[PDB]
RNA sequence: AGUAGUAACAAG
């Protein structure tokens, strides 16, 4: 007999044993070298889907800006960047109709959020691009540099503490004709090229992808506004039922039955219901910043002018953005045995006879965009963080699925969260099902939403997927979507326990770790923990340096259960305990003279997640 | 390496990976009764502290001052 | 509260508008006074009728088998031997913690007295074959040199000899020079970024995986205790878990899980501390026998080259000298990258006579990275995923009845699960076999991890889900079925593991559409 | 006899 | 050589 796990699906429904189609146990695909080549592909593709737009030259920047909006209505089933304003505005309008006041209220709740938000909020971010150094830096370090270079260039409105008042400094910085870094002074033309910058690196640790991708990170000028934009978008998405954001799996599981119920219970015996397991292709590259401006300006109708301006800035900055190329390329001399890293700036003016036939093609096509050796990307949304506001748009089409707006035999509802969606089409006959599917697909193409024909499929309502939640006649997945290392955390005996125990708890609440699996996670954690800190239970024969000391303590102690795992005690944790600090959990069980030492604040080890102050809370050498 | 987990494992394998105040040398004895050395005379390059073995932590918890 | 769009900022804002709106305040006016009037209805009637989502009906007839690439048979890329490995073993009734591996290894080596004058059998096509044989001789020799040393070393750093300098790639990279000092060179072109050379599915990758699902005579994992089962869920949890941990305890894949950890852990430590030393790292795993006594095993030795790792991607070269009874001349295509020696004769006295099989050594220059080593150390999550797959499968099949089917699942002692295929057709196995299989898969997903796999899994899943919808009688339809295939097959290049996982899909599809 | 882990010396 | 795969590592 030759084994073939795939043959399980003969007995088992794919949805049930779908857990078995994920290879997340070995190392992920990491990109080696420089993702400079991968960026130029993203730039050259973005400009291809928008080709037939109008080319402008920026007044401040001098960037070749392509605008595909209101462009030629596509004639093929290729990815269209040509979205229509009247169509996007109609969608927003018909949203405000179906959800009375949705924009009115969101604006009010977001205005409060604008007048509260501290500059502190910017520090809570990913590997941002610091214009102060022209380097990718920590979110906290990049802000501190910016506030300092802003303080020394006559801008301390951030001193008030509010983010809104920092954003004023960002506005006022654009005007100053020279900006000096502590000492290098750059003109207003070369500053704005730094403010409107997206730095690019290849994406490491990305599964379900053969070839690597080019992700981009923005400067600390844009960051501030995008938060406020996403706050408004969030405020709306909270009020929208078809939105899968920002809710957790707890509510998201329910949302699948919530929507299937609507389309099945209504439908009489003479009414077909087909669910399409959806996914949109080139999402980021095919949504134009001007459309998000167009959206925002419609949402902020009858709102204070200051509020409109604040939100309006992000998409304007994104519409005039410039993408840094990367680290560059490497060259190898087969005869002389040499190597050399050519920085990406020099791709502008360099021999084309050095590169190969495919890599030469990309270098040529991007050249006409190169200003300060940083290619401009006026269209598209190269890994933009408008995940929420992009959901508002997506939903606004699902909204147009009511018999009211279709005015036909067929109709639709669904779920949206950024690029991923799931749609149910109801109709009396098969022609209506097709006509409805076409209607949606085309109504999407009008707002630059290009459904992937490859990475999607349709079927009778009952089985489908949305954001990797595999639905089957009411039952939803219920397995772990990415597992962390359940090993030692690398702090100290007392801390590592409280961390590692909580880690497992959090995965059971959020990620949906199975109870039995959680117990094995605990089992594995304890194994690693005991091994690392040589704190094997006092009754074991295992031999470490600490063995004797623990053995003696175990021998002396009356209430064994009392002892911490750190002191050769037994592991008392289990699914119900994973939220109690070990010292608390084992408090009542301890020997008086034991805790009288363990907790004695007169200990030499401490100088002086839910931490408990013990002799275990020591500090490692450095 | 930069990974804390790996670092800790490497650390614990050394004889004296724990930092503690010089006062420990008066409180606890230099050697356990089997002979195992608990703390070292090596001074800390940063503060008024000395190098200590995880055995010291365990020793304090079985022989040490009982305060209610 | 005030916030105004300034001079420089206004001039930008005005350029970032839909075409023929030459001012922001101009545009805002249009938006503010916009009342919709069949704009979409009109633009749709306008737009091309070529643009649409035509529904290709998915019938039992429509799906063809996957297109497996043609070319040379795929080779072994696994860091260490799996089904081919051999162990020199000793009993360890010392209950010792982290006993010094060098000595465990020597004590193991001393148990065998069948060594020969090493002679090359299957030579490495592109390598200085005599260098390998020399390396093994140096290893053999330097382990004796210890025995006559005034003190005893805790770890042996090998002498940087001609052979070891070649096998580990000492000074085999081009020298980094600034562009100014080598700009005008005749053949200064970019690094070769070609397609991986396409290889055909060899029959051995299946044979390797078949032995992964095998049970052994030894207990390969020892998990620590947890608190008493009180809460209702905790009983079910510990029931599920204890059953699974029984079927998996003795599984060969579990030996691989430990083997990988024991190697990667030690390799990554030596990689950090002994950056410039050619450290000898012996390949050791420990297990409990049928009887219960502790047993220490040696699979061979790994000499690590220079380990200067700054990036997680940056590579460390090593040499995998591994003991084996497998004659390499049986499937020499598998051992493409390996140079195989004949390093002794073994004598086994069996109940059917005196068997005298010969002992080989699968020497091979290999590499790994910090990331690849780190994920080798965290191989035990294979058990967690493996258990997750069962737990989820039970959770589901139980939710329809609204009654936990755990005890029913395991206690049902009847071979019911389609799991393998013989020439007879699909063969049914037991939940026990299911567990071990689902583990083995998860292990090989770690051992043979590759973007090809990552991608194939992701795309094939889609087609797999489509196929199920057909079996559910849910009138399935695709939009671009061919496109889906092209995306799947794009990943089927040269990875034995991927090619097999593809073969399996074809195997399934055959029986799925019947 | 087990080709992976066979007994090569007597006891 | 070898890792690796659309560009890197084979120390600086
Ligand atoms: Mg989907």
């Amino acid at each position: 007999m030759d084994v073939n796990p795939t043959l399980l699906f003969l007995k088992v429904p794919v949805q049930n044993a779908i857990s078995t189609t994920f290879p997340y146990t070995g190392d992920p695909p990491y990109s080696h070298g420089t993702g400079t080549g991968y960026t130029m592909d993203t730039v050259n593709r973005t400009h291809k889907y928008s080709e037939k737009g109008k080319w402008t030259t920026n007044t401040e920047t001098g960037a070749p800006q392509l605008n595909p909006i209101d462009g030629p209505l596509p004639e093929d089933n290729e990815p269209s960047g040509y979205a229509q304003t009247d169509c996007v505005l109609e969608a927003m309008a018909f949203l405000e109709e179906s959800h009375p006041g949705i924009f009115e209220n969101s604006c009010l709740e977001t205005m409060e959020i604008v007048q509260q938000t501290r500059v502190d909020k910017l520090t809570q971010g990913r590997q941002t691009y610091d214009w102060t150094l022209n380097r990718n830096q920590p979110a906290a370090t990049a802000l501190a540099n910016t506030i300092e270079v802003f303080r020394s260039n006559g801008l301390t409105a951030n001193e008030s503490g509010r983010l809104i008042d920092f954003l004023k400094d960002v506005m006022d910085s654009m005007d100053k004709e020279e900006m000096e870094i502590t000492k290098q002074r750059l003109n207003k033309r070369s500053y704005l090229i730094r403010a409107l910058t997206l730095n690019t690196m290849t994406k490491d640790a990305e599964r379900g992808k053969l070839k690597r991708r080019a992700i981009a990170t923005p400067g600390m000028q844009i960051r501030g506004f995008v938060y406020f934009v996403e706050a408004l978008a969030r405020s709306i998405c909270e009020k929208l039922e078809q939105s899968g954001l920002p809710v957790g799996g707890n509510e998201k599981k329910a949302k699948l039955a919530n929507v299937v119920r609507k389309m099945m219970t209504n439908s009489q015996d003479t009414e077909l219901s087909f669910t399409i397991t959806g996914d949109n292709t080139k999402w980021n590259e095919n949504q134009n910043p001007r459309m998000f401006l167009a959206m925002i300006t419609y949402i902020t109708r009858n709102q204070p002018e200051w509020f409109r301006n604040v939100l309006s800035i992000a998409p304007i900055m994104f519409s005039n953005k410039m993408a840094r190329l990367g680290k560059g390329y490497m060259f190898e001399s087969k005869s002389m045995k040499l190597r050399t890293q050519v920085p990406a700036e020099m791709l502008a003016n360099i021999d084309l006879k050095y590169f190969n036939k495919s890599t030469r093609e990309k270098i040529e096509k991007i050249r006409p965009l190169l200003i300060d050796g940083t290619a401009s990307l006026s269209p598209g949304m190269m890994m933009g963080m408008f995940n929420m506001l992009s959901t508002v748009l997506g939903v606004s089409i699902l909204n147009l699925g009511q018999k009211k707006y279709t005015k036909t035999t067929y109709w639709w509802d669904g779920l949206q969260s950024s690029d991923d969606f799931a749609l149910i089409v109801n109709a009396p006959n098969h022609e209506g099902i097709q006509a409805g599917v076409d209607r949606f697909y085309r109504t999407c193409k009008l707002v630059g939403i290009n459904m992937s024909k490859k990475k999607s499929y349709i079927n009778r309502t009952g089985t489908f997927e949305f954001t990797s939640f595999f639905y089957r006649y009411g039952f939803v997945a219920n397995f772990s979507m990415e597992l962390p290392s359940f090993g030692v955390s690398g702090i100290n005996e007392s801390a590592d326990m409280s961390v590692g125990v909580t880690v497992i708890k959090n995965n059971m609440i959020n990620n949906d770790l199975g109870p039995a699996t959680a117990q094995m996670a605990l089992q594995l954690f304890i194994k690693d923990y005991r091994y690392t800190y040589r704190c094997h239970r006092g009754d074991t024969q295992i031999q470490t340096r600490r063995a004797f000391e623990l053995k003696k303590l175990w021998e002396q102690t009356r209430s064994k259960a009392g002892l911490l795992v750190s002191d050769g005690g037994p592991n008392l944790y289990n699914i119900r305990n994973l939220h109690i600090p070990e010292v608390c959990l084992k408090w009542e069980l301890m020997d008086e003279d034991y805790q009288g030492r363990l907790c004695n604040p007169m200990n030499p080890f401490v100088s002086h997640y839910d931490a408990v102050a013990t002799t275990h809370s020591w500090i490692p050498k450095r | 390496e930069k990974n804390p987990a790996l670092r800790m494992k490497w650390m614990m394998a050394m004889k004296y990976p724990i930092t503690a105040d010089k006062r420990i040398m008066e409180m606890i004895p230099e050697r356990n009764e089997q002979g195992q050395t608990l703390w070292s005379k090596t001074n800390d390059a940063g503060s008024d502290r000395v190098m200590v073995s995880p055995l010291a932590v365990t020793w304090w918890n079985r022989n040490g001052p009982t305060t209610s | 509260e005030r916030f105004e769009i300034t001079g420089t900022m206004r001039r930008l804002a005005d350029q970032s508008l839909p075409p023929n709106f030459s001012s922001l305040e101009n545009f805002r006016a249009y938006v503010d006074g916009f009342e919709p009037n069949g704009c979409i209805e009109g633009k749709l009637s306008q737009m091309s009728k070529e643009v649409n989502a035509r529904i290709e009906p998915f019938l039992r007839t429509t799906p063809r088998p996957l297109r497996l690439p043609d070319g040379p048979p795929c080779s072994q890329r696994s860091k260490f031997l799996l089904m081919d490995a051999l162990k020199l073993s000793i009993e360890d009734p010392s209950h010792e913690g982290e006993g010094i591996p060098l000595y465990d290894a020597i004590k193991c080596m001393k148990t065998f007295f069948g060594w020969k004058e090493p002679n090359i059998i299957k030579p490495h096509e592109k390598g200085i074959n005599p260098n390998y044989l020399l390396t093994w001789k140096q290893v053999l020799a330097e382990l004796q040199d210890i025995e006559n040393e005034e003190k005893i070393p805790r770890t042996k750093n090998m002498k940087k000899t001609s052979q070891l300098k070649w096998a580990l790639g000492e000074n085999m990279a081009p020298e980094k020079v600034d562009f100014e000092d080598c700009k005008d060179v005749n053949d200064l072109k970019q690094y070769d970024s070609d397609e991986p050379e396409p290889r055909s599915l060899a029959c051995w990758i299946q044979s390797e995986f078949n032995k992964a699902c095998e049970l052994t005579d030894s207990s390969w994992v020892e998990l620590d205790e947890i608190g008493e089962d009180v809460a209702p869920i905790e009983h079910i949890a510990s029931m599920r878990r204890n059953y699974f941990t029984a079927e998996v305890s003795h599984c060969r894949a579990t030996e691989y899980i430990m083997k990988g950890v024991y190697i990667n852990t030690a390799l990554l430590n030596a990689s950090c501390a002994a950056m410039d030393d050619f450290q000898l790292i012996p390949m050791i795993s420990k297990c409990r026998t049928k009887e219960g006594r502790r047993k220490t095993n040696l699979y061979g030795f790994i000499i690590k080259g220079r380990s200067h790792l700054r990036n997680d991607t940056d590579v460390v070269n090593f040499v995998s000298m591994e003991f084996s009874l497998t004659d390499p001349r049986l499937e020499p295509h598998k051992w493409e990258k390996y140079c195989v020696l004949e390093i002794g004769d073994m004598l086994l006295r069996t109940a059917v006579g005196q068997v005298s099989r010969p002992m080989f050594l699968y020497v091979r220059t290999n590499g790994t990275s910090k990331i690849k080593m780190k994920w080798g150390m965290e191989m035990r999550r294979c058990l967690l995923q493996s258990l997750q797959q069962i737990e989820s499968m039970i959770e589901a099949e139980s939710s329809v009845k609204e009654k936990d089917l755990t005890k029913e699942f395991f206690e049902n002692k009847s071979e019911t699960w389609p799991i393998g295929e013989s020439p007879k057709g699909v063969e049914e196995g037991s939940i026990g076999k299911v567990c071990r299989t689902l583990l083995a898969k998860s292990v090989f997903n770690s051992l043979y991890a590759s973007p090809q796999l990552e991608g194939f899994s992701a795309e094939s899943r889609k087609l797999l889900l489509i196929v199920q919808a057909l079996r559910d009688n849910l009138e399935p339809g695709t939009f671009d079925l061919e496109g889906l295939y092209e995306a799947i097959e794009e990943c089927l290049i040269n990875d034995p593991w991927v090619l097999l996982n593809a073969s399996w899909f074809n195997s399934f599809l055959t029986h799925a559409l019947r | 006899y087990s080709p992976t882990s066979p007994s090569y010396s007597p006891t």
